[PDB]
């Protein structure tokens, strides 16, 4: 209603990563199902393979 | 008729792993080792090898 000029601000509530560097965190999770009472389980994934 | 036995079994196995280790420095050190049966040895351990 009052289209007045505002002050400069670096505080972008959520600026796109297409305009600047932005932190993201999406760790991959490996599941090892245990459907039975006594399950057959493998050794942890050897990520280096 | 000419008989002949079954063969022996010959299986070939192929396994392998990959690891990530970390090692560090170490100065050389010495000592003398005494063991049962009057065993005596001069020892030199290379903590960097």
């Amino acid at each position: 209603t009052a289209a007045v000029t505002t002050a400069w601000s670096e505080q972008f509530p959520n600026i796109s990563a297409s305009s600047t560097s932005r932190d993201i965190n999406n760790p991959v999770i490996v599941d090892y199902s245990l459907p039975y009472f006594e399950n057959n389980v493998p050794k942890d994934v050897g990520i280096y393979d | 008729f000419s008989g002949a036995p079954q063969p022996n079994q010959h299986h070939t196995l192929v396994y392998g792993k990959s690891y990530h280790f970390t090692i560090t420095n170490g100065l050389p050190e010495f000592r003398h080792l005494a063991t049962t049966n009057s065993g005596y040895y001069a020892q030199q351990r290379f903590k960097h090898i």
